[PDB]
Order: structure tokens, then sequence, then C-alpha cells
């Protein structure tokens, strides 16, 4: 129904940071939360994922490792803790849910594709 | 080495004992989607006796035919539009009739081949009553889901099961039933005067009352389909089995050769009516639905409201609200929140008394339910055929007629309202339902008295 | 895997009520799991189509997506004043997502 992200600022080059996303209205456990980025005036890109209560960490072949994606299932929160955002991570990060797929009688042949709900996001730009 | 054959016929009997338990639970859900009056759900139900009358190894083929009938019973849902949040129920009817066909050579040929080759009826009917509780629990689990699941996001649904318009997934009940029938057909393809009246005037009551028990427990007491389903499944069916066993245990306990069984039938009927006339004193007072029983202001029984006489709202559509006082208005146009006003805790507590009385009634019936066949060769067949035909076809029809004579507000579908009833004036409901039931019971009782006298 | 996706057009000039044919191409491992999103300036993207055939409940019935070989396509049945934005074609498989450079329509 609503997914709100919080955290993010102007951390000097290097160091660490952490962003949180809170959401209620759907079972917060059974909703594969995803993080997606949009550089200033550019395309989009995928960052991480927490499929369920299970970690199932998966990342991006350009900024893999420096990020960690976790979740507080009791506190209904998704966490993304990042290390040493050098110059390319400046963007407007977005949380998202894999929305209810099409009619579940014949869309099991195709995997999950859609992304229903989006937060407004806030910049995590990084510079000197 | 006949035990495999015995298990085969057992799996065959499970399907037949599942069938009715499925249909009579689906009746309340398949009345609001096709938007048909409750006089035609009687005909849809009687179709299953129509087919059996028409048809009146080889014992196995009927199981596959029943699987076909159940799959055709659910097939309309796939090839059809959406139900808003037709002349199409024909398939359902046809489907049910198909079912009856399979039911013809299965039950008798079983015992027929059984007595020839190599108690058997005993163990068979012992393992028979399993399918009912399986089906009741499945119905309790499926009456929790929508009707067009797999095709709509359940969160976008606004109706709730306590609400009136809500309809569940009956097609899934029929689907699992037909698949079980198909599977149970798999092994057999590789395997090798006054008494008839007395009993009719009792069985008609039972079949009608089972066809409309959920309508009762949903409009006088506040109990949805799931609760009332699993409460009869967990409780009433094991006790029914206990009574059916105690019947044969009693026949041996005391020699009831001819006069004893007659006394016992009179006794079980009297105990039934004794524990069945108490539903009146558990009655909860009717709810207050303004504009249908009582006027918008003041307490009296179409004199439109003084407040609504000015407003140009539209009559004839059900989308209710619940005033803080405890009165439900037909739609926000005519006037707390969306829904209705549930009854006080009093009725929610009285429901358990209803459950206990129902358990005791079914119990005191189950004792003579088995002795009946002991009391009465071709005459057995004639009595069986007559009760089946007349009761099955005719009971839901006349029950639905009268229950339709008490329905305050209806629905409109492009013409000819004939829409599924969406609110019942509950006191008239109690009067008609319990009155027909009780008058029929006493009409059977006086015949019992005459018989035991003669 | 190594699933990529390319998007040939970059500035279209369709007029009102036309049949623009925005077409992305699957570089590797055609997955039949595409999804087409729409984004206006300074807002958050919405879902137009998913799995290249179905729609999102609420979206006008104009938009038609289709699948042919290895080049999915999106045809706007007839443009309207509330449609000129950026369109993205995303591909997803077994917890790996990839995006596209976006077609930007104009007049
Ligand atoms: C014509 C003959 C060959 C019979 C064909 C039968 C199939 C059409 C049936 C058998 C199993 C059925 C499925 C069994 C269980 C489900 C789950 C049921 O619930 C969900 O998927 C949950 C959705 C949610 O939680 O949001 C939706 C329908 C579906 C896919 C059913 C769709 C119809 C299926 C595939
Ligand atoms: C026990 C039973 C389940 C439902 C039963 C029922 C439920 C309400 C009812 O209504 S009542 O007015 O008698 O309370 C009557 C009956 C009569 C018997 C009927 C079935 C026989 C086979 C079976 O599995």
């Amino acid at each position: 129904v609503q997914l709100v992200e919080s955290g993010g600022g102007l951390v000097q080059p290097g160091g660490s940071l952490r962003l949180s996303c809170a959401a209620s209205g759907f079972n917060f456990s059974s909703s594969s939360i995803h993080w997606v980025r949009q550089a200033p005036g550019k395309g989009l890109e995928w960052v991480a994922s927490i499929s369920s209560s299970s970690g199932s960490t998966s990342y991006a072949d350009s900024v893999k490792g420096r990020f960690t994606i976790s979740a507080d299932t009791s506190k209904n929160t998704a966490y993304l803790q990042m290390n040493s955002l050098r110059a390319e991570d400046t963007a407007v990060y977005y949380c998202a849910r894999y929305g209810w797929g099409g009619p579940w009688y014949y869309w099991l042949r195709d995997s999950r594709s859609g992304i229903d709900y989006w937060g407004q996001g806030t910049l995590v730009t990084v510079s000197s | 080495g006949l035990k495999m054959f015995l298990a085969a016929l057992s799996l065959s009997f499970i399907a037949k004992t599942l069938g009715a338990i499925i249909m009579k639970s689906s009746i309340i859900h398949i009345e609001r989607r096709f938007e048909i009056s409750s006089s035609l759900v009687g005909f849809i139900d009687g179709s299953f006796e129509i087919g059996n009358l028409l048809v009146i190894k080889l014992i196995g083929i009927g199981c596959f035919i029943m699987g076909i009938g159940g799959v055709l019973t659910a097939l309309p849902h796939f090839f059809m539009g959406y139900y808003r949040y037709s002349y199409m129920w024909i398939y359902v009817f046809m489907g049910n009739m198909l079912r009856g066909i399979g039911e013809t050579p299965i039950v008798p040929l079983g015992l027929s081949y059984i007595d020839d080759f190599a108690l058997y009826l005993g163990i068979l009917n012992a393992i028979a009553m399993i399918g009912p509780i399986i089906g009741f629990t499945l119905g309790s689990l499926f009456s929790k889901m929508y009707v067009d699941i797999g095709y709509v996001d359940l969160s976008t649904i606004r109706i709730t099961p306590t609400d009136s318009r809500w309809v569940g997934a009956w097609w899934l009940n029929f689907l699992v039933s037909g698949l079980f029938s198909i599977i149970s057909s798999i092994p057999f393809f590789f395997l090798p005067v006054m008494f008839v009246l007395l009993t009719l005037l009792q069985v008609s009551s039972y079949i009608g009352a089972f066809t409309y028990v959920f309508k009762y427990v949903e409009q006088q007491y506040g109990q949805p389909s799931s609760k009332a389903n699993i409460l009869l499944g967990v409780i009433t069916i094991p006790i029914f089995a206990s009574g059916m066993f105690l019947g044969g245990y009693i026949i041996k306990k005391f020699k009831l050769n001819t006069v004893g069984i007659a006394k016992f039938s009179c006794f079980t009927a009297v105990m039934s009516l004794s524990f069945y006339l108490l539903y009146f004193f558990i009655l909860c007072e009717n709810k207050s639905v303004a504009g249908l029983t009582m006027t918008y202001d003041g307490n009296n029984p179409v004199p439109l409201s003084y407040c609504n006489s000015d407003c140009n709202c539209d009559e004839s559509q059900w989308e209710p609200v619940c005033g803080n006082n405890g009165i439900t208005y037909i739609s926000p146009c005519l006037a707390a929140h969306l829904g209705e006003c549930p009854r006080d805790d009093a009725c929610t507590r009285k429901f358990y008394f209803f459950v206990a009385i129902q358990v005791l009634n079914l119990f005191f019936s189950a004792l003579g339910g088995t002795s009946h066949v002991m009391l009465i060769s071709l005459a057995l067949g004639f009595h069986s055929m007559v009760i089946r035909a007349l009761g099955g076809i005719l009971a839901p029809i006349y029950f639905g007629a009268l229950i339709d004579t008490t329905c305050i507000k209806w629905s409109t579908n492009n013409c000819g309202t004939r829409g599924s009833c969406r609110t019942y004036n509950s006191t008239s409901f109690s009067r008609v339902y319990l009155g027909l039931s009780s008058m029929l019971r006493v009409s059977s009782l006086v015949l019992y008295i005459i018989l035991i006298y003669a | 895997s190594d699933i990529q996706m390319t998007q040939s057009p970059s500035s279209l000039s369709a007029s009102v009520g036309d049949r623009v044919t925005i077409t992305c191409r699957a570089s590797q491992s055609v997955s039949s799991a595409v999804a087409w999103y729409q984004q206006k300036p300074g807002k958050a993207p919405k879902l137009l189509i998913y799995s290249a055939s179905s729609l999102y409940s609420g979206v006008p019935s104009r938009f038609s997506g289709s699948r042919s070989g290895t080049d999915f396509t999106l045809t706007i049945s007839s443009l309207q004043p509330e449609d000129f934005a950026t369109y993205y074609c995303q591909q997803s498989s077994s917890s790996l997502i990839t995006f596209g450079q976006g077609t930007k329509v104009e007049i």
C-alpha cells in the first residue's frame, strides 16, 4: 500500500551508510523487496534483493560487495548498509515490491517480472 | 486376496459419500453468482435425483462418469466472464444430472457381487463416513477463498465472508471431487404400505433442513460458512457414526425382534422431536433493517423517509451501512461504516447452544436411522426409490418457494428482478423454516403412533 | 547469467492518435519475462505491462504490448496528451534484473 524509504545524505567519499525502508499493508515477509537506482539523468539499474525472511542476497556486477542487504522481519523493515560509496553511487534510490503477477493459472511458465509499488526515495549522493 | 477389491470399492464409496456433502454446501455460493431465485436452486439440487431415476468392472465406470460430471460442473467458470464485485446455469444442471448417472450401478452391484464372492456391509459402512468429514473440512477451507481466485488480487476485494454478497470457490470443490472420482475409477479398469408414507414424511424434513441449515445459521445467528462447516464436520459426523454403530449394538443388546424395533422407532422419533423443538427458545431477536421492516424514523412497519423524500436517491440496490445505534441502512445514499451491524454477544453465545441441540438431534435420529432397514424384498427397493425421488426432487423446491415468500429486498439484473435474496426478515424466516419442519415431523409422528397401535 | 537488453529508439516524434512501435531487443537469453514501465519527470515509475501480454489493473486499454521472436514491441494504440514520458523495458530472471536506456517520446 505504501513503502517509505528513510536515511541518506552527503557522506564524504569513503566510509559507510545505511538506508531503511518501512512498509505495511502486505505481509512484509512474503514480498521480495528490491532496490533500484537512477543516476542523475540516466537509465535505471538494479542493486540488491531480499527475497523473503531468508537472505538470498544477490547484487550487481558493478557495485557488488560494498553493499549488504538485510531485514528486520519483527520490526517490518528492510535494511541496505553500504560501504565506501566513491563516486558512481549518486542516485535516487527506490524500494519496490514484486507485484502480484498475472493470472496464476498459466503464468507459472514465465517467471516473475512486474514491479508494482514504488517509494518516492531520497538522494544518497556522495562527494567531497 | 479379495482385500484389494474391497479397498477398490471403498475408494468408490468415498466419492459417493462426498458428492452430496459437496453439492449442498455449494448451493449457497452458486445462488448469488448466477443471481437466481432460491426456487431454482431446488431444481439444480433435484437434478441429481432426476439422473438417478433416469438411469433406473462395470461398477467402476460410474466413478469416471461422475468425475466427468463434476468436471463439467466446474467447467462453466473457466469459459465465462467476471462476476460483478444469463441463462448459463443450464450447464450446472446438466452437469449434476450427469453425476446421478454414475450413481446408479455403484451402490447395489457392490453388495451384489460382495454377497456372491466369499460383515462386509458393516466394515464398508464403517469406512464410509470418512469422506463426509474430509469434504466438510475442505468446504471450510474453500469457503475462505474468493470465487475468481487465481485471476484477481484478493487484496483488491472489498467484500468479506460475513457480508451478504460474498461468494466462494465452489468450482474447486467440484474439481477435487471429480478428480477423486476419476482416480477411484482407475483401479476397477484393471481389477478383474403406511411405512413408506411414515418415512417419506420424515426424510423430506431432513433433506430440506440440510439444504437450508446454512441459510438459517447465517441470517438468524451470525455464523459464516467456515465456522458452521467445520463445527458440523469435527463434531456432528463422529457422533453420527457413534449413533449408527449404537444402532447395531442395540439390536444385539436387546432382542427387538418385531415389536421391539417398532417401539424403538417410535422412541427415536419422539426423542428427535423432543430435542428439535428447542430451536425456538434459542431464537435471537430479529435485526433492525430500516426501510424494509421499520421506517427510517420511529418503530413501525413504501412510505419513504421524511429525510429521504427530498433526496433523489435510487431504490433497489444492496450496499449496506451500519449506524452506530445498531440499525442497518440500505446504502449510503439513503443516509457508521460500510458493512452491517453484527448481533450482540448474546447471539454469539446462543450459537453454541444451537450446536449442542443440533448434535443431540442428529444423534437421537441416528439410532433409528439404521433400524429402519431392519424393520422392513422388492418392497425395500420400492420404498428406497420412492423416498429418493420424491424427497430429493421436491424438498428444496417447496422449501425455496416459502423462503422466497419472505425476502424483503431483492436484486435487479437488466429485468425481472428474481435476484438472489440479500436480506431476510428473520422472524418470518424462523416461522416458515421451523414451522414446516415441525409440522412435517408431527405428521410423521402421528403415523408412527397409528402404526404402533396397529 | 549475462542477460542484457537494448533499446534502439531514443527520441520519437509521434503525433496525437498514432501507432508508435517502441521496440527493445533481447541481447542474450530470451526469458519471456519482460515488463514495460512508464516514468514522468520527477516521479516514480508505474507498471504498464508485464510478461509482454497482460496489463496492470487501472491502466487505459490503449497500450498494447506484444512478443515476436527476440524483439518485444510496445504499440500505443492512439496517443493522448497524458502519455508523453519515458518508457523502460526491464528483464528479470531468478533474482537477476537488467534495465534499458529508455525510449523518450516527444512531438
Ligand atoms: C482440463 C483438465 C486437463 C483439468 C485441468 C485442471 C487445471 C486447470 C487445474 C489443476 C490444478 C489447478 C491449480 C491448483 C491451485 C491453484 C492455486 C490457486 O491459488 C493461488 O494460486 C494463490 C493466489 C494468491 O494467493 O494470490 C489459484 C488457482 C490454481 C493455480 C489452480 C489453477 C487451475 C489448475 C492448474
Ligand atoms: C451427517 C451428514 C452431514 C450433514 C447432516 C445434516 C445437517 C444438518 C441438518 O439440519 S437439522 O435441521 O437436522 O439440524 C440435518 C442433517 C441430516 C444428516 C446430514 C448428513 C447425513 C450424511 C452426513 O455426512
